[PDB]
DNA sequence: CACCAGGCACGAG
RNA sequence: CCUGGUGUCUUGGGUG
DNA sequence: CTCGTGCCTGGTG
């Protein structure tokens, strides 16, 4: 498993919209069933350890072939600080 | 009906102008991403030769 | 369990994972999640 | 396809199930049997697919001994042998049967 | 890193020798380092990225 | 005998050619057309066989006198090669280019399909009209444990217990015979039908646990 | 503790925290 | 049209006869993009739900091949594949409905096109 | 510091002879003989 | 040895060999099927 | 990674 | 109750 | 109850 936690995830594996989430934070939940319980093995999605934020929406839907298609929006304020660049 | 659209989305996708397994001595960068940052760099984009 | 927020006729329903995802009204295959039972804070700043 | 056990004819099923084998219907009678009796006579497995375009001067049709049939495919190895009551009846009637399976 | 210890500094491209010289950590808030406005000649580097 | 067929220099050359691999069968398929449908005109096409070997991949041996019959023959034929990499045969090489070529009750063989691919089984007994054989080999069973099978996801070889099956709930044929999920289990040994061309018997070298085992 | 407002994670001691329960924010009787 | 024909010949003897297997290509049906799911009902395709779901922006075309057979003794629609369609085109779903039903769409009318949407 | 330690005395590089490898030596320095080229035999784990 | 040759993996559960370990494979099949000529029938060009 | 042959499950006589 | 693991190759645009 | 046929998967270049 990860080093980073898994309470900020729901029942159904996806984060809700609403929680602020920061480096190294679990946001979409998948495991793969290992070929021959403990019989899977981690493939969750964190965030960027240079990225925090507050989760802004979350789609859920099909693809092409039928198995489910997530998607996280995470949104964040960046305030000019020292070090930004700006141009004329 | 597979082949055709396989290669249209590969060519369209990858930007490589040509068959898949002729990757060499091929033109590529013909599709790029279109750059969505402002107004004015797809305007500039859109246009570019 | 968890709530539901369809993206055409805006249902709130809620599925168990072991549903497929759709609406139980419109059909539409496009849904979102609902927002969290915490509360949200803000600096004001 | 199948290919004969006594010739070694190349032919799918249904020649050898309709007018039977162009070179052994004279003995083995394939043309008046059931799916059995074809099946126990033509192999569906055979190796070394020959196209006999002379049935005389051609050495290829000398060596595989089908130098007195008529042109086709060929098979130079058939696997599987023909049944001991059919080896009986071909012996009977005064032809004898050679193992094209090496 | 606490202060008065030498770390050497550098910027690409390193064409002289000069390009690399050891200097002080002095501790200071924000994400920029904070250099002299004497050493710029010889590292040939500005404040525009 | 087969020693009174040797040939002599009285016999046709024969020329070797390369061609497709994988359409080598087209290729003698598509010479017999045209042999076939040029006998009886006035360009008749002079050549006399042409066969391939499985073991001899890309090439075609046609029997003919001179070349030119043969550059008729691989005329506009699409899986040949437009280059003239054609080769003389020797008249000592055309015994070795028509070469045809076991098992047996009791040997041990391996199975190259199905979901117990990769496992020593031995002979038990061939059917009559000579194209499966009877293998005895481990099972690879569950016991129906999630029931309500491929090679990758196959269970763990073990002989077959005529009592863990009924306390996780069987037919009892013979002493140690017993029909269970349709197939044949005699002293924990399940004897399956196998093709003849789904087996291996020539160069099999038995692993660590074959030994350990058998 | 990683505070909910700013994006920075700060040591804190622990008679300076509130927990929460079943019934408001209850502190180190908790 | 550059290649409309395609012709065959197999001469067969067994009283000899030539049989030609002629396929000549027709017209070029084009149709507005339609999305099929895997359930098999087929619906009117938006870039937005191409966009959300990782779609292709395409439109099927369709061919007519016409068989004829040659012998000498001596009709449907096939579907050839489907080809990407530009935005804000001829053949594209924003050209018509005016602008009141862009808005409904979640599309914005500032959006010029002229682009494809893969995947 | 990272390295364990070891009765072996450290010493540095003075010299880098170049040549060619002997079959003589290459079996001598070799610690098994590879013939198959399968890379998975049973597909159960535990490379053969 | 595998440390000149390294295996990654693509999509978690399914790894990718090394170009070189797919080279190797070849080499040691043209070895095995060099093997399979000297014993039986040969016309010479099949073993050239 | 793409083409070909074999095994499996569904539909019809 | 210690120990600890997510990658190789390209294509197009930017930074000094 | 048994044979014909479409679909899925492993081998091979
Ligand atoms: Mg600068
Ligand atoms: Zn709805
Ligand atoms: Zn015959």
């Amino acid at each position: 498993l990860k080093h980073g936690t898994y309470e900020k995830l729901d029942e159904d594996g996806l984060i809700a919209p609403g929680v602020r989430v920061s480096g190294d934070d679990i946001i979409i939940g998948k495991t793969t069933p290992i070929p021959p319980y403990h019989t899977k093995r981690d493939a969750s999605t964190p965030l960027r350890s240079t990225e925090n934020g507050i989760v802004d929406q979350v789609l859920l839907t099909t693809n092409q072939e039928g198995l489910k298609f997530v998607k996280v929006r995470m949104r964040t304020t960046k305030v000019p600080q020292i070090g930004d660049k700006f141009a004329s | 009906s597979t082949t055709i659209t396989s290669g249209l989305k590969y060519s369209l996708a990858t930007g490589n102008w040509g068959e898949q397994k002729k990757a060499m001595s091929s033109r590529a960068g013909v599709s790029q991403v279109l750059n969505r940052y402002t107004y004015s760099s797809t305007l500039s984009h859109l246009r570019r030769t | 369990g968890v709530k539901y927020t369809c993206g055409a006729c805006a249902h709130n329903f809620s599925l168990n994972k072991s549903d497929p995802v759709r609406c139980k009204e419109c059909g539409h295959r496009v849904i979102y999640k609902a927002r969290t039972k915490r509360m949200i804070q803000f600096d004001a700043r | 396809e199948r290919a004969c056990m006594l010739c070694g004819i190349v032919l799918p099923g249904r020649v050898f199930m309709q007018n039977g084998c162009p070179n052994c219907d004279s003995v083995l009678n394939l043309r008046d049997s059931d799916q059995a009796t074809v099946n126990e006579c033509t192999s569906s497995s055979f190796e070394g697919l020959v196209a006999v375009g002379d049935n005389e001067h051609s050495w290829v049709a000398k060596w595989l001994r089908v130098d007195r049939f008529q042109p086709g495919l060929y098979a130079v190895r058939v696997d599987g042998r023909l049944p001991s009551d059919i080896v009986a009846a071909l012996e009977q009637y005064g032809v004898y049967y050679r193992p094209r399976d090496g | 890193l606490m202060d008065d210890d030498p770390v050497l500094f550098n910027r690409q491209p390193s064409l002289h020798k000069m390009s690399m010289m050891a200097h002080r950590v002095k501790v200071m808030p924000y994400s920029t380092f904070r250099l002299n406005l004497s050493v710029t000649s010889p590292y040939n580097a500005d404040f525009d990225g | 005998p087969q020693r009174l067929l040797i040939p002599t220099v009285d016999d046709p050359g024969i020329w070797g050619v390369k061609v497709r691999l994988g359409k080598e069968k087209d290729v003698v398929r598509q010479i017999l057309k045209k042999k076939l449908a040029r006998e009886g005109t006035k360009n008749p096409l002079e050549i006399y066989s042409a066969f391939q070997r499985d073991s001899f991949k890309g090439h075609v041996y046609i029997e003919a006198r001179k070349a030119e019959a043969i550059n008729d023959a691989l005329k506009g034929n699409v899986n040949v090669f437009s280059n003239n990499s054609k080769f003389l045969v020797g008249i000592v090489e055309y015994k070795d280019l028509l070469r045809p070529v076991k098992l047996t009750r009791g040997s041990y063989v391996r199975v190259k399909n199905g979901k117990f691919k990769g496992d020593l089984a031995q002979v038990d007994e061939v059917l009559e009209n000579g194209l499966e054989a009877r293998l005895k080999l481990v099972p690879r069973l569950d016991y129906g444990k999630d029931l309500s099978y491929t090679s990758k996801f196959r269970p763990a070889q073990r002989l077959f217990s005529e009592a863990e099956a009924r306390v996780h709930e069987i037919r009892r044929d013979r002493d140690g015979f017993v029909t269970y999920g349709g197939e044949e289990y005699y002293e924990g040994f399940l004897y399956k039908t196998f093709r003849l061309q789904n087996l291996i018997v020539n160069s099999i070298n038995p692993t660590l646990n074959e030994l350990s085992l058998f | 503790v990683e505070l909910h407002n700013p994006n920075k994670t700060i040591p804190i001691p622990c008679s300076f925290l509130l927990i929460e329960s079943t019934h408001g924010w209850v502190p180190y009787e908790d | 049209w550059e290649e409309p024909r395609l012709i065959l010949d197999q001469p067969a003897q067994h009283d000899n006869i030539n049989k030609r297997y002629e396929i000549r290509f027709g017209k070029i049906y084009l149709s507005r993009p339609t999305m099929t799911e895997a359930d098999g009902t087929t619906h009117a395709m938006f870039p937005q739900e191409a966009r959300l779901r990782n779609l292709t922006y395409s439109s099927p075309v369709y061919l007519d091949m016409e068989k004829s057979m040659f012998t000498s003794i001596d009709g449907n629609k096939v579907h050839i594949g489907k080809v990407p369609i530009m935005l804000r085109s001829k053949f594209c779903s924003l050209r018509t409905l005016d602008e009141v039903d862009l808005y409904k769409m979640k599309e914005c009318p500032y959006d010029m096109g002229g682009y494809f949407v893969i995947n | 510091s990272q390295f364990p330690y070891s009765s072996a005395p450290l010493r540095s590089v003075k010299e880098v002879q170049f040549g060619l490898l002997s079959p003589e030596e290459i079996r001598a320095i070799s610690v098994v003989k590879i013939e198959y080229p399968e890379i998975m035999d049973e597909s159960r784990q535990r490379p053969r | 040895p595998p440390q000149v040759r390294p295996s990654i993996a693509m999509d978690e559960t399914t790894q990718g060999q090394d170009d070189l370990t797919h080279k190797l494979s070849d080499i040691l099949k043209a070895n095995i099927n060099v093997q399979k000529l000297e014993m039986d029938g040969s016309p010479q060009h099949i073993i050239n």
